[PDB]
């Protein structure tokens, strides 16, 4: 037996575009006629700072570069001079049926598949993975640099049942830590909640909510976008913002690496932080690879190490494998 | 005599590259053959090859990529009534794409060089001069050669169409109907896609390019083709026909024929007071063009008055016309034409793009809701006119501007009596 | 060629999927011959039945969006295609490249029979709409109407019937629902003398049509010519190029009844001009004419102007 | 370890010179033949020769394999393969060095990857 | 009496494009006047994640590929921030004469399929294949994606004759199941409907709206397209969505092989459910091919064992057999 040609899976955990207004604390629960955060264009006049290479490393190339400047003209958000914190709002659906691909060419493959992951949630359910999306959730890190020197994050999860607010949560998320996964006794009906949308039983959608009290007329980060840089004028446009519909964003998949930052189980330091779930676990900022396939924890090795020769890994990392379902893509080959 | 006193180095370009793969024993064994099949037994490899392949002048491959049928290569030519161009008459650049069976190109490129000057490349069908000496054999590898020769043109014979090969109805004039099977016109379609590279980019295109762009100035007839869609042909592997070369493969691109508003919609002018409350406006991107076009060759001269006769009275036209298809195109899928706010000249100068009418109507509503002409369109049509024409103190001096200002006076009622039975 | 007794006028009509390839040359509007078939199509489907003929169109093209992209920095345009299914295995093995376009026209049809003298006037405008609207007119189906503001005018217009006046009018009355279209008309005239025009080295019509609805840029030994029109090369109808046959000789036949030819594409000129611009709407309908005799199996408009 | 390994590791790596540490040359002047001393040699250079004593039979395989795994561990610098293609998803990106990140190209398998490589090139 | 070499028949039962607009769950009757779902285009960075070869995964190798992402520009569709629901809509119409073909090359294997097709509609009428096609329009398969995780879908779905509602319906598509198909008293009567516009008389015309409560500003999913060739320069786009008028559509093709899964007579298997109708009936999603020419239960071998050698087969192939007649094709 050997891994199907085709094997894709949905995401099991969808976010909106989770898209900024502003407006002042402690008037934050009528919140809902707040303006938005417009992305305005303001110029910049940068000067040379990058290594060079000791072949313009001349005393009259360097006092002629710095006389010639670079001018651009980025994008810029900032909230309003009255007010002073940041409100970030979107919707995360979590659809259940994990372990299920959507296009598979082999049966024989399949149903083993569905056998060793119905074998994994009996035994041990969502309820792990759950608690540390519940986690990703309370601690507001989809705030990915709005949250850096904010004064007080504070995150509302409702859940919209039928359009009507059937449970609220509210969470400090600067409370609880954005490193150890301890557990809070409001916490555990979230973990709960989601628990229980991943395991099929209900449809699970919830309305998350972030305010992050920056400061008056600071500066908030929305997510960035592509730049296809050419050829520049006198001053060109050097960094463009997101924006849905006049009005700042994060992007939904920004916001969705937030959420499966769950992966502390990777052979290197369980201490330095949790990473997000891919294979061979990486993280593009510090440049490297955990979970390297010379070794025999990535993603690609323990899966056909427990699926096809029934070799069941650790307990700790049949959560990753599972994490790394409910995330989605095509495996196989 | 181009079967031994020239046809000597074609055949041995043959065994010239059958010394590049040379092996022990296959090599030997390729010389051998190449020596036996290009001393004097050209005939026969000329023969195998003929037998090999068939020669098409319009096959019909390219209509389905799995359609196995008759690719006859006749000749098209039609020359009756003087309104219709095709593949009817080419005569030369009648490349003849050969892609029935096509399994070695070596078949058709045997004979491809004595036909440069000589009289072997139209002796290759009848009237051997040489057809019995250049072998220099007997009957037989003569005959092979001549059977051979006459296989490039020697179609299957029996007629034969697919299902998957786009066989029509025409319906005579009180007649049985004819069906036709339309086949690709491969050698049109490669004529008209060098004529397009060949002005689209090259060795004079660029130059052109650069007679364009700095001082240096040379008209002549280069041109840009824009809005050509490509189709190609096979796909990942082109061996539909021939002619599907390195850099064309299957990439037979197709000339303009869209629409007159074949591009997506945008305006500017809606129900408001920046859009309808201006009661003199008269833009729009298009007719911005037509009117920059039809403003600068804007004289009237003697020798020029034989074309400007028509070119002058044309742009005028296009200018009446582009600006009732904007009237039509505005008030068609625009509902809201009513009191709001900042609506106020969207009600007397939108005359003409007015809505219908309201639900608090009153009962002499049709002076103060929708008004029964074009009451202000008339002197914004005279006024446009006016502006969109630098007219002068000495701008009638002979007929030329005064026929002009004439045709646009009268086009301004045309458009009034038009716009009249607008609200009716 | 007979000048019709009513110009029964077909509404807007959105038709989706369409083809449009059309001709080997062209890519843009479907062919004119498709709306000559589809008239006799409709023909033999209701109009023996109605006891009525049907011979031309008013190609009018409200609107017109092609299935197209733009890629990637390029002048040029691509297709976009429709995946099929599978073979035996799973391969994707063939992927033949044709476009599709929805367009919404608007065909007058001119009637010949015994439509005011055995019939009514309305109810053959509406069986002819109810029946039009049960097939396709170009390669893509005929969408029906389900939105709102429900038109259903066929206007069933008489023509050989009323006064001068009368009949000016009810002709820019029937011109004021093409509000914003384009009729398309042939050119045959025009595509000759400006055959003749550049006859000084070759007078190949194949280049007089590849020169003429460009844009031709020349500068002074800086300008482009003054462009006379909407200028487009169309399909003008085919030309045989192999004999005639016999019904069941021919392998692979449509039909075992009619004889088959062997034909190749006639590429004419069109222009697509406001229906403002012409003085009457039945100078503007496209009949097909054909010549067994010869090959030549041409659909044109005459009288266009 | 494979000997192709060997050859796409001399082909891939960026050539550096006064790369190779005392231990190092310590181990491979006495380890390799008599032939040639490598001081201050290109990487390339010292694959070319090492691969070359491979071919003409004069040294063995195991030490071809340690000093080969070698030149890989001393070196971290590697040439930017222009042409990367996500298998499971089938496309082919390729590097643009403005923006320091891979840009989508075409959709494609290996064997366009290997066309395209052909083509332009496998190296920046 | 040999088969006909050119057999063709029209498509029955064409959809149009399904366009899509956004509002909220309460106000889904008073909704002619919803706000399109315009595509709108953001850019996605990712490492990495590809099943990359056995052999080209060195240490130092991956943590040099890593750091170089790639990059791209997808298109999106999103339900804005306010709306709720997405309301899919298009026009189906049924047009009638299943077995007529359009193409027939032989005239006696025509007079013999028209007596073989009106022999199978006297005997059993079309009430089975047209209860399996109002299950499809009752359970909105249609939306293809946009269905799964929606806690809300519901269809309306009237027939009109004229310009006017003649009959309307409503259905509640997540009730209904994917899988089985299970008969309701209105599901008939659409039925009945559906086979009385399948027989010869003419069209009968069905407007189909289906709401689906898929969440406050999330993904909706329309058809993507097929290109290539994406361009030959630096800013090519990989995700293309489907656009009409601004306004983010399902391919009129899309609809039709949502409308056409009601056979579940292949033999290979009878767990996964209906596949769409086709000859040598090839699932897309999966790769493979059920009734092959292996077996003799393909459509074609079909076809011929019936109306040739009057071989008259099981009452399942016969029902798949018809319905390919209806899917239409080319032979």
């Amino acid at each position: 037996l050997s891994t199907a040609s085709v094997l894709a899976f949905e995401r099991k955990l969808d976010p909106s575009d989770a898209l900024m207004s502003a407006g002042a604390w402690a008037q934050r629960d009528a919140s809902q006629e707040w303006p938005a955060v417009t992305v305005r264009e303001k110029s910049v006049r940068g000067t040379i700072s990058n290594r060079l290479k000791t072949k313009d490393r001349d005393p009259a190339k360097l006092d002629a570069s710095i006389q010639s400047p670079n001018l651009q003209t980025v994008d810029v958000a900032n909230l309003p001079s009255d007010a002073d914190t940041l409100k970030v709002r979107f919707t995360l659906r979590v659809l259940g049926g994990a372990g299920t691909p959507s296009a598979c060419n082999d049966a024989a493959y399949r149903d083993k598949l569905l056998q060793t992951v119905a074998t994994y949630v009996n035994e041990q359910g969502f309820a792990e993975l759950a608690r540390r999306y519940a986690h990703n959730l309370a601690n507001a890190r989809f705030l990915w640099r709005n949250r850096v020197g904010a004064e007080a994050v504070e995150v509302r999860i409702n859940h919209i049942r039928q359009g009507e607010v059937a449970r609220t949560w509210r969470f400090d998320a600067l409370a609880i830590g954005l490193r150890d996964f301890k557990a809070d006794a409001e916490l555990d009906a979230l973990a709960e909640l989601i628990a229980s949308g991943l395991s099929g039983s209900g449809h699970v959608l919830l309305e998350v909510v972030a305010f992050a009290r920056i400061g008056d007329g600071q500066e908030v980060f929305p997510s960035q976008e592509l730049i296809l840089d050419k050829g520049d004028k006198k001053g060109q446009k050097s960094k463009t913002l997101y924006s849905v519909r006049d009005a700042a964003a994060i992007h939904s998949q920004k916001i969705g690496n937030a959420l499966r930052t769950i992966d502390t189980w990777y052979p290197d330091e369980d201490g330095l932080g949790p990473i997000a779930v891919e294979p061979y676990g990486s993280v593009t900022s510090q440049g490297k690879a955990y979970r390297q396939p010379k070794q025999k924890l990535d993603f690609y090795t323990l899966l056909d190490n427990w699926v096809l020769r029934d070799e069941a890994p650790a307990v700790e990392q049949q959560h990753y494998v599972i994490a790394n379902l409910i995330r989605g893509g095509v495996f196989g080959e | 005599q181009e079967l031994r006193q020239f046809i000597e180095s074609f055949i041995q370009e043959r065994l010239q590259g059958k010394l590049d793969k040379l092996h022990p024993d296959e090599d030997d064994k390729r010389q051998t053959l190449l020596a036996t099949h290009r001393r004097e037994a050209w005939l026969a490899d000329a023969a195998r090859r003929v037998g090999q392949l068939q020669l098409v002048t319009h096959t019909l491959k390219p209509i389905h990529p799995d359609a196995r049928g008759s690719n006859l290569h006749s000749l098209p030519q039609a020359p009756g009534q003087p309104g219709l161009a095709g593949s009817h008459e080419l005569g030369d650049r009648l490349v003849s794409d050969v892609v029935g069976n096509a399994a070695a190109l070596d078949v058709f490129k045997f004979l491809s060089l004595q036909y440069q000057g000589k009289n072997l490349l139209n002796w290759l069908t009848e009237d051997s001069a040489e057809a019995v000496q250049a072998l220099s054999d007997n009957a037989e590898q003569a005959r092979e050669w001549r059977q051979a020769f006459i296989g490039i043109t020697a179609v299957k014979g029996a007629p034969a169409s697919h299902s998957l090969a786009k066989q029509l109805y025409f319906p005579l004039p009180g007649s049985g109907y004819h069906l036709l099977a339309p086949l690709f016109p491969t050698s049109l379609v490669h004529h008209v896609h060098a004529l397009l590279r060949e002005a689209r980019f090259g060795d004079a295109a660029k130059a052109a390019r650069e007679a364009r762009s700095r001082q240096e100035s040379w008209p002549h007839g280069f041109s840009e083709y824009p809005n050509l869609a490509i189709q190609k042909f096979g796909g990942t592997k082109p061996q539909n026909i021939s002619q599907l070369n390195s850099e064309r493969y299957g990439e037979n691109w197709l000339l303009p024929s869209l629409p007159p508003h074949w591009q997506r919609q945008d305006q500017r002018a809606p129900i408001r007071h920046s859009s309808v409350f201006e009661h003199d406006f008269g833009r729009s991107p298009e007719v911005s063009r037509l009117t920059r076009t039809l403003q600068r060759l804007l004289a009237k001269t003697r020798h020029n008055n034989f074309t400007i006769r028509r070119y002058r009275a044309q742009l005028v036209g296009q200018i009446c016309d582009e600006a009732l298809q904007y009237a039509a195109r505005l008030r068609e899928l625009e509902p809201g034409w009513s009191a709001t706010p900042g609506c106020q000249l969207h009600d007397a100068e939108q005359l003409w793009l007015d809505p219908l009418r309201a639900q608090t109507d009153e009962t002499f509503l049709q002076r103060r809701l929708r008004g029964d002409w074009p009451a202000e369109v008339g002197n914004r049509f005279a006024n446009w006119l006016n502006r969109a024409v630098s007219s002068d103190s000495q701008i009638l001096g002979s007929p030329e501007a005064a026929q002009w200002s004439q045709e646009l006076s009268k086009e301004l009622t045309m458009f009034k009596e038009i716009l009249e039975d607008e609200r009716d | 060629v007979t000048d019709p007794e009513a110009l029964l006028l077909l509404p807007r009509l959105s038709i989706q999927n369409a083809n449009a390839i059309s001709s080997p040359l062209t890519w843009g509007f479907p062919s004119p011959g498709a709306f000559t078939g589809f008239v006799h199509a409709l023909q033999r489907r209701v109009g023996i039945s109605l006891d009525i003929e049907l011979d031309g169109v008013g190609i009018v093209c409200h609107r017109f969006e092609a299935q197209i992209s733009q890629p990637a920095g390029k002048r040029t345009k691509v297709f976009n295609l429709t995946r099929n299914p599978l073979n035996r295995d799973g391969s994707t093995a063939a992927i033949v490249e044709e476009g599709r376009a929805h367009l919404e026209v608007s065909l007058l049809l001119g009637v010949h029979g015994d439509g005011l003298d055995d019939h009514p006037a309305q109810e053959i405008a509406r069986q002819v709409q109810e029946q039009a609207g049960a097939m396709r007119l170009a390669g893509g189906s005929i969408l029906p109407w389900c939105n709102e503001r429900f038109p259903a005018p066929n206007a069933e217009l008489l023509m050989l019937g009323g006064s001068d006046e009368q009949r000016r009018k009810n002709q820019r009355r029937l011109t004021r629902r093409l509000l914003p279209g384009f009729a398309l008309v042939s050119r045959e005239a025009l595509l000759q003398q400006h055959l003749e025009t550049l006859r000084t080295t070759l007078p190949e019509a194949t280049t007089l049509d590849a020169l003429l609805d460009l844009c031709r840029i020349n500068f002074e030994p800086w300008q482009v010519r003054d462009k006379p029109g909407w200028l487009v090369p169309i399909p003008a109808g085919y030309n045989a190029l192999s004999p005639l046959y016999l019904p069941g000789e021919v392998r692979n036949a449509r039909d075992r009844e009619t004889p088959l030819r062997f034909v190749e594409n006639l590429f004419g000129l069109g222009e697509w001009l406001s229906p403002h611009r012409v003085a009457a709407l039945s100078d503007l309908l496209w009949y097909h004419h054909a010549e067994p005799d010869k090959g030549l199996y041409r659909w044109s408009t005459p009288r266009f102007v | 370890m494979k000997k192709i390994e060997m050859i796409e590791i001399s082909q891939n790596r960026q050539n550096l010179t006064a790369f190779l540490h005392i231990s190092e040359i310590k181990a491979i002047n006495a380890k390799l033949a008599d032939g040639v001393d490598v001081d201050k040699k290109s990487f390339d250079e010292i694959c070319s020769i090492v691969l070359e004593q491979y071919q003409a039979k004069q040294i063995s395989n195991k030490q071809a394999s340690e000093i080969f795994e070698t030149l890989a561990k001393a070196n971290k610098s590697f040439k930017i393969e222009k042409f990367r293609c996500s298998h499971g998803y089938n496309e082919i990106y390729k590097y643009s060095p403005d923006h320091e990140a891979y840009l989508f190209y075409c959709k494609g398998g290996q064997g366009q990857l290997n066309k395209l490589i052909a083509e332009n090139g496998r190296f920046m």
